[PDB]
């Protein structure tokens, strides 16, 4: 009876492999083989944001493409003005072990959390001006790895308890829970339409979740190690991942399989972050070797390298308006590039 | 458990029961997206120095 | 020259030092002079709910100290009339407790015990929320300022202003001196380290320090007590009670023999002194008049504690003492003994004050072995002039059989007290040093072939000591009142100054700071904050712009920098960070709380893939 279902457990897995090979008529690199290359992209560092006193673990742009939050080992969140270097707010946290952070699309709130196992929501403009905690989200029995807002009153978090969860910020409860991963969840990315979101984990698999219905539609394996970061393609029908194997991978949803692999033989360390340019032609990957690389997403060629950090690039992100890229590092500085 | 095994079989039937399009069509639609919006991407199509905040822009809102 | 208290921020370190040793309990603080004084300040001045309770406690204590029964009956009813009608209308007392008190009162019987039930019930109410409110208050902050000073006591000859010689010996000479810290009058006893090595007085000198320490607790008026002990590179040193009246052997030369009426006085105070030593399981073993001293008023104490001995864990069997005053069981080869011996010495000494020599000393002989042979064999022939109640006493003391001797049958000192000789005295009054005294006093290069090795110095490694209630009493009766006011002015002035500067509130509040305080980096003094994952620091002006993470720390060790103990952090990048501290409690706690900090930190990271160190090199 236990045996009886473990045969069908793999009879269906093989039904899926064969189901997918039927679609593998041609590869992306073949179709793209015709288009002009993007050519060398020599972005220079245009700002250095100095303030944090120790490692940066996570950053996040605001929707205005000017303000950005950054979490840090030093126990502070900072909100910077990229155009001038000015700090808008230096928020000191109630727990030193922060790992993630996030800016509301509205820009009225920010969030963070870590080994405290709580996603704390901060109100960036009180009825006076003082920045204060407006809610703590206790629930997970594991470290908070990442989190993103849908709107002011909803947030989605991932945790090392091997699960994700969608929150209702007012009541501070879990509307929906996302069980499925068999290892620590590490990152997530919202679809632009928001009805979906993808997640990545230490089981070397990523999963597309049906936000509203609350279940896993698809599971994309292929990676040989812990998927550390993940990112949606602007149209929302494909996403990229980064892993400790030293490769990025592009997965398409409608094709239901891996499309592309980005990996030079010289690149042997892990990937810590991923982000597409505004059109989606460029895939920027952050590496443990201090460099952010720039991939031609369609041709799988390395367009160029963002190199100017003295330690791991621990996070990155393009602005909405595509004007600039920001890299955050263990050297304690963020840097804006273009 | 048997609950744990039956959970998986129900899910793996749920993953097989999605329809799929051809990778040829999958790639062709992405390449359609990049080509299209390439004009508006400033990391590919740079804008005037004065209109870019991180180069020579002077006036701000 | 004068005591400067540390700043209030010391609390952060000290509280954690005390919490770890369980010394932050009502019963631990309350039973300390400085702890009590600060507590009662708070209750009286800064908490109306506690005021009557303490006021009432202090009133009961003054009643205990009343001399006689007729004074008590007065104060007894006097007390129940006033405060009790306020407290019974409040915080009521128990029926069970009032029953006993009112039972005695109804019969007009008034012991000190009378109010003991009300003491216990007061404490019940003082140790609950009233205590926790005290811990949160600035008077606990002030207790910690003082406690820091106590546990950081490092003494040298700079601290004392030495005056005149008042005694020679074998290894050194006793002086009279003032402590510049408080301006307290003391007697110094400096033993030369080059002399002690020349005489093999190694276990002997190290013994005295232990013996002085064991007797000095409890606040006794009849033994020359120690407050401190310390050493310099070439000398040992004791700080003992001052006595400017000379020894009883010198006065016996100038006064001749004393009368019974006068011998009683000395005997009483000497007895109560011995009682103190015996209840603390210490045998003195050399009671002679030369070891008894007089203060300027005339009263006596016991002094030379070199030959004394602990007998709790095992009983001694040596032949220790002066040859005229040793008990028979001391002189015998392997006969063990306890407090027994000091009673035989009392008889021998009390005889000499009446007749001018030891009863076993005869023809002014100077033959130790003959004198010892009188003790064991000769029955002591008592004079006829002697009173009957005196004969009763002495032959009780000089009885050879230990089972047949007074003060060894079970009740110890009490058997001698209740003797027929002391039938007139009220022993409480003796203790209170209230009876009038009979007498009031009127107004080298031999060790140059012997070097001091650093192996010999380690034998005195744990020599220095400071008796806690002694130092606390010293401060209490001198500089404690005036220094609190001065450091109160500073701490209000610094706050008033910071208010004009637009005071920024503590960087440590509202976060998860473990602890915080001053230290010096490398010297550069800076204020630190230890967080669970890092150790920040700032200069006097701005917030911390510099730090060191916990994962960077390989090991926290301790090492020397120009003969001062410091912490030696080893950073992962092959670098070293050195920290100095303003006091020893700080050194112990920083060392600990970092060792716990980085060890916790490094395990937490292990789990987290987002924070740990992954492979790079092929
Ligand atoms: O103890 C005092 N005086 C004593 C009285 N006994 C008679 C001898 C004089 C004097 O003793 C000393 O000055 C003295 C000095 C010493 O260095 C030593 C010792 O080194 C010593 C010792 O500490 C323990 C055992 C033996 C000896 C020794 O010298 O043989 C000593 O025993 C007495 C005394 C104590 C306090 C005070 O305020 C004033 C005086
Ligand atoms: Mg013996």
């Amino acid at each position: 009876e236990l045996d009886q279902l473990r045969q069908e457990a793999e009879q269906l897995k093989n039904q899926i492999r064969d189901a997918r090979k039927a679609c593998a008529d041609a590869t992306l690199s073949q179709i793209t083989n015709n288009i002009d290359p993007v050519g060398r992209i020599q972005m220079r560092t245009r700002r250095t944001l100095r303030g944090h006193l120790a490692k940066i673990y996570a950053m996040h742009w605001g929707t205005d493409s000017r303000l950005l939050v950054s979490a840090s080992q030093d126990g502070k969140l900072i909100i910077w003005d990229s155009y001038t270097t000015n700090k808008v707010h230096a928020i000191p946290l109630r727990s030193s072990w922060v790992m993630t952070c996030a800016y509301a699309p509205s820009g009225n709130y920010v969030a963070c959390g870590g080994l405290d196992n709580i996603c704390s929501i901060y109100n960036l403009k009180t009825r006076e001006g003082n920045v204060r905690v407006s809610r703590e989200l206790a629930g997970h029995t594991g470290y908070l790895s990442c989190c993103r807002f849908l709107d002011d009153n909803q947030i989605v978090t991932s945790s090392g308890d091997t699960t994700c969860a969608l929150w209702d910020i007012e009541t501070g409860q879990q509307t929906t829970t996302f069980t499925g991963h068999t290892g620590d969840v590490m990152s997530l990315s919202l679809a632009p339409d928001t009805r979906l979101f993808v997640s990545g984990a230490c089981d070397a698999s990523a999963k597309l979740w049906d936000v509203r219905e609350g279940m896993c539609r698809q599971t994309f394996t292929g990676h040989e190690s812990d998927i550390n970061a993940i990112c949606f393609f602007p149209n929302g029908n494909a996403f990229a991942t980064g892993s400790d194997d030293a490769t990025c991978r592009l997965f398409d949803l409608r094709a239901d399989q891996e499309l592309m692999t980005y990996s030079h033989d010289n690149i042997i360390c892990g990937i810590t972050s991923v982000s597409f340019s505004k059109s989606g032609r460029l895939l920027l990957a952050g590496y443990d070797d201090f460099n952010c690389n720039v991939w031609d997403a369609l041709k799988a060629d390395r367009a160029g390298v963002l190199a100017g950090h003295d330690n791991r690039v621990s996070c990155l992100g393009v602005t909405d308006d595509g004007m600039a890229v920001a890299t955050g590092s263990w050297d304690s500085f963020l840097k804006i590039w273009n | 458990s048997i609950a744990q095994a039956r959970k998986l079989v129900e899910q793996l039937k749920m993953e097989a029961n999605i329809d799929r399009i051809k990778v040829s069509k999958a790639a062709a639609d992405l390449m359609a997206y990049c080509e299209a919006h390439a004009k508006e991407d400033p990391l590919l199509t740079p804008v005037p120095a004065s209109e870019n905040p991180f180069r020579e822009k002077k006036f701000f809102c | 020259k004068k005591i400067l208290l540390p700043e209030p921020s010391i609390r952060s370190v000290m509280q954690k030092y005390l919490e770890d040793r369980g010394e932050v309990t009502f019963e631990k603080i309350f039973s300390q002079k400085l702890g009590y004084l600060l507590f009662r300040d708070f209750c009286l001045n800064h908490l109306e709910e506690a005021r009557p309770l303490v006021e009432f406690y202090e009133e009961i204590k003054k009643y205990e100290k009343l001399e006689t029964e007729e004074e008590r009956v007065a104060r007894s009813r006097e007390i129940f009339d006033s405060y009790i009608m306020k407290e019974l209308l409040a915080h009521p007392f128990s029926k069970s407790a009032t029953e006993h008190v009112q039972g005695h009162l109804g019969k007009k019987q008034v012991p000190p015990d009378l109010f003991q039930p009300y003491i216990e019930e007061i404490c019940q109410n003082l140790r609950g929320d009233v205590f926790q409110k005290f811990i949160e208050s600035d008077k606990f902050t002030r207790f910690c300022q003082w406690k820091n000073v106590e546990l950081n006591i490092h003494l040298t000859m700079n601290d004392f202003s030495v005056h005149r010689i008042i005694g020679r010996g074998g290894f050194g000479e006793v002086y009279g001196c003032r402590k510049a810290d408080t301006g307290k009058m003391y007697a110094m006893k400096c033993l030369d380290k080059k002399r002690i090595k020349m005489k093999q007085g190694e276990t002997l000198a190290l013994n005295e320090r232990i013996m002085l320490s064991l007797v000095s607790t409890g606040d006794c008026p009849f033994i020359v007590c120690m407050s401190y002990a310390f050493h310099t590179p070439d000398k040992l040193s004791f700080i003992l009670d001052l006595m400017n009246g000379g020894d009883l052997h010198y006065h016996l030369s100038q006064h001749g023999v004393f009368s019974e009426a006068d011998m009683r006085f000395y005997a009483a105070e000497i007895i109560l002194g011995l009682e103190h030593m015996h209840n603390r399981f210490v045998v003195y073993r050399d009671l002679k008049p030369a070891n008894i001293l007089l203060d300027e008023h005339g009263h006596v104490r016991i002094s030379d504690l070199g030959l004394a001995c602990d007998f709790s864990k095992k009983k001694p069997h040596a032949s220790v003492g002066t040859h005229g005053y040793m008990a028979p069981e001391v002189l015998q080869k392997g006969v063990a003994y306890d407090s027994s011996a000091d009673w035989f010495s009392l008889g021998c000494m009390l005889f000499k004050l009446l007749r001018g020599h030891s009863p076993f000393r005869q023809h002014k002989t100077k033959d130790k072995h003959e004198i010892d042979r009188m003790t064991l064999t000769m029955a002591v022939e008592l004079p006829d002039s002697f009173s009957p109640e005196l004969r009763s006493l002495l032959e009780g003391l000089l009885q050879r059989d230990v089972n047949r001797r007074l003060g060894c049958l079970g009740r110890g000192a009490q058997e001698v007290k209740e003797s027929p000789f002391f039938r007139s005295l009220d022993w409480q009054m003796v203790f209170l040093q209230k009876y009038p005294p009979p007498l009031i006093p009127p107004r080298e290069e031999d060790t140059k072939g012997i070097k001091l090795l650093d192996s010999d110095q380690e034998l005195y490694r744990n020599f220095p000591l400071t008796i806690s209630e002694r130092w606390q009493q010293e401060v209490a009766e001198t500089v404690f009142d005036t220094i609190n006011a001065e450091t109160d002015r500073l701490e209000a002035r610094k706050k008033a100054k910071n208010k004009q500067l637009g005071h920024e509130e503590d960087y440590a509040l509202g976060k998860d700071c473990i602890m915080h305080g001053y230290m010096s980096k490398m010297w550069q003094r800076r204020y630190f904050y230890l967080f669970p994952n890092r150790l920040e620091w700032r200069g006097e002006g701005e917030a911390p712009q510099s730090l060191l993470t916990m994962e960077e720390i390989q090991s926290v060790e301790e090492t020397q920098i120009k003969e001062r103990k410091c912490l030696l952090l080893k950073i992962r990048g092959g670098k070293q960070f050195i920290l100095q501290c303003d006091s020893d409690p700080e050194l112990v706690q920083w060392k600990k709380e970092l060792r716990d900090a980085y060890r916790e930190a490094q395990q937490l990271v292990q789990r987290v893939p987002k924070m740990k160190n992954k492979p790079r090199s092929p």
